């Protein structure tokens, strides 16, 4: 049974980098790899983080993706108020064949 | 510019059948990756399914046998034929281009669902 | 409670097609012997067609071939699958369960249905 | 050729009990039951009468069924204005193999 676990939410006040971790069976993100979504609200997921760590088409810097063992981790330096959204990590599991997604974190700047 | 925008979605009773589209431009349906997730309200996206360039699709768990995507020959444009609904298909489908098997980088504005009477 | 509800009335066009629909809650359709039964305006109940247990059909004189009825594997519903419509086809029909074939205890509320252009 | 037949009208006043009768061919309420039904205005049938003499759910009573030879009749003692309503007789005519309705009375109150 693969399908990421993501914690139901984290908070952080402004000038405080966020950390979050999206766990899962090494079946799927073990040997796959990770991507990581922004979904602002009212609107459709952005592609944030794609490969494990890279930052797409001029993405606002600061923000990482690293990878390591069976878990991933997003980090923002600061936490500012525009960043407030909902945060998926998606890796294709093969076992299942399908594209799995995390639970989704909601991000409130203290 | 880029964009894909997706029509077909209302209120629909248990059972019934529809054809969600999703008309792509600047871009070519019939050839990148194009996939279809959906998340109902207050949840998360869950994949529905996959187009391959060579017309190979792959469809989840839940979303099985009942339904159907499609690729159309000429009006750059692809659809879902939803069919045999029950409760756990209230969603807002969406449609995104997903480069390879690796990140799904552009995504639809959204179709509400509903299945009730 | 016990309640059936039908949809799927509405204008149509002679030799159309419809899925008129009875919805059964507090009663499972599978199993008690349902019955779809019409009133003109200004007439008298007709019987259409009672869906046995069993899976057996029966149907009227005037309403033969052309119709059909049919009871759902999951959903706790039954349909008419109306084909070949005439100018006595306008009506109002219900669904009804029957205890045997003596008495028809419960009545859904009616859908219209109309053949004209 | 099996149809019950029914009176087109009955009317009575209240305070006065009121008779209905159905009559068809013996083929289908001579060898099987009648039961009778009151379709209120804009509404939908509701049972009254079944098994050719009882009272269901605790219908209002002084609602009385009777079968005599190839005849049915309806009684109600008293002409209450509420009782206004079209009354049906059916019976499974198994030689059509078909359930088998009357005409239908238009019960006025005078």
């Amino acid at each position: 049974q693969s399908v990421l676990t993501q914690p139901p939410s984290v908070s952080a006040a402004p000038g405080q980098k966020v950390t979050i971790s999206c766990s899962g069976s090494s079946s799927n993100i073990g040997n796959n790899y990770v991507s990581w979504y922004q979904q602002l609200p009212g609107t459709a997921p952005k592609l944030l983080i794609y490969d494990n760590n890279k930052r797409p088409s001029g993405i606002p810097d600061r923000f990482s993706g690293s990878k390591s063992g069976t878990s991933a981790t997003l980090g923002i330096t600061g936490l500012q108020t525009g960043d407030e959204a909902d945060y998926y990590c998606g890796t294709w599991d093969s076992s299942l064949s399908a594209w799995v997604f995390g639970g989704g974190t909601k991000l409130t700047v203290l | 510019e880029v964009q894909l925008v997706e029509s077909g979605g209302g209120l629909v009773q248990p059972g019934g059948s529809l054809r969600l589209s999703c008309e792509a431009s600047e871009i070519i349906v019939n050839r990148n990756y194009m996939n279809w997730v959906r998340q109902a309200p207050g949840k998360g996206l869950e994949w529905v399914s996959i187009i391959y360039p060579g017309g190979s699709t792959f469809y989840a768990d839940s979303v099985k046998g009942r339904f159907t995507i499609s690729r159309d020959n000429s009006k750059n444009t692809m659809y879902l034929q939803m069919n045999s609904l029950r409760a756990e298909d209230t969603a807002v489908y969406y449609c995104a281009r997903s480069y390879g098997d690796f990140y799904v980088d552009f995504w639809g504005q959204g179709t509400l669902v509903t299945v009730s009477s």
